[PDB]
């Protein structure tokens, strides 16, 4: 039982409710405070390092829970936080699963500088002045450089006659928040 | 036991655990004598060691050491031989065609390290050998390069 928990924010807990129902009827369980249902189960996360996950029992019910912790932010690399639960009686006579979703230099010798940049959301790279500087982006045509989340750019002098310095060349992230500098010279 | 068995979870058995989250937690011995230790699970630096391998002959390589640490706290990853960090990377070189280079687990141990290999003599067209390198957990969940 979801409780519209999305995962947002690795300083929360994502606390979701079970419900266990009869094999063959689909009837839930008792949850009353004069039973023990004899219940114990398994909770992890799978195909993603995003989170972990533990199986919970209610203090004083027979009330069942996963309790799910994030380690960090998410990135664009991860389609889905796959939540795992295994159930079982309390001396494993069966089990039950189930699998859901939740600066630079350039000069007369070294004209062309590449910019390396990793980052799982797109990277813009601008510089301030197109008149004394040109930047391009590098397309990866292995696939190795693209599995590394690796943006590049190539960096170069618009004329070999104009020696200029500390030109900043700008970095942003698609999302806008993320913003840095590099100044860059020719000699 | 675990103290935390969603941060890490143990076998009580065989004392295998795995790193489910970041974070600080114990592990512990239930028998009399009745003992304790403390984990941490994090990276957020890489060291490179040059060891004074200057760059001056195509028919050597060039085999930089590695060092992984943790996150905001700037610890060396425990390199032992109980462990594998799950470590995977990448290494070349940028802006020179002078050299290649790859990423190597020392075989036997929680050692890694840089290959790098000449394809020539230096010219003076060239103000640079710069090494790259990328590392990242087996899935990919992360990336972090230098």
């Amino acid at each position: 039982d979801f409780s519209d928990q999305i995962i947002n924010n690795s300083k929360k807990r994502y606390e979701y409710n079970l419900k266990f129902f009869t094999a063959g009827s689909d009837i839930e369980l008792s949850q009353d405070s004069t039973i023990d249902q004899n219940i114990k189960g398994i909770c992890t996360i799978k195909e993603s390092t995003f989170a972990t996950a533990f199986f919970e029992k209610v203090k004083g019910k027979e009330q069942y829970r996963c309790v799910v912790q994030p380690s960090g932010v998410a990135t664009s690399s991860i389609d889905k936080v796959t939540l795992y639960v295994e159930v079982s009686n309390a001396h494993k006579t069966y089990q039950y699963d189930t699998t859901i979703n939740l600066k630079i230099q350039l000069s007369p010798r070294q004209s062309t500088f590449i910019l390396n940049i990793q980052s799982s959301s797109p990277i813009f790279v601008e510089s301030s002045d197109n008149s004394l500087l040109s930047v391009q982006q590098i397309s990866s045509s292995g696939g190795d450089d693209q599995l590394n989340n690796l943006y590049k750019y190539a960096i170069q002098p618009m004329s070999v006659s104009t020696s200029f310095q500390n030109v900043p060349l700008l970095i942003s992230s698609a999302d806008g928040k993320s913003k840095t500098t590099v100044t860059v010279s020719y000699s | 036991s675990s103290g935390d068995p969603s941060i890490l979870q143990v076998d009580p058995i065989t004392g295998k655990a795995t790193a489910i989250a970041a974070g600080t937690t114990t592990i512990n011995y239930i028998r009399n004598p009745s003992s304790q230790t403390q984990v941490v699970i994090s990276i957020g630096r890489i060291k490179v060691d040059f060891s004074d391998q200057i760059i001056n002959n195509s028919k050597k390589r060039y085999e930089y050491n590695l060092k992984f640490f943790t996150a905001g706290s700037d610890i060396e990853l425990s390199q032992d031989s109980t462990i594998d960090q799950n470590i995977k990377g990448i290494c070349t070189i940028k802006e020179s065609t002078f050299a290649t280079a790859f990423f190597e687990k020392v075989k036997g141990k929680e050692q890694y390290r840089c290959v790098v290999q000449p394809s020539g003599v230096a010219t003076s067209s060239i103000d640079k050998v710069t090494l790259y390198v990328e590392v990242s957990n087996a899935h990919k969940t992360y990336q972090y390069d230098t």
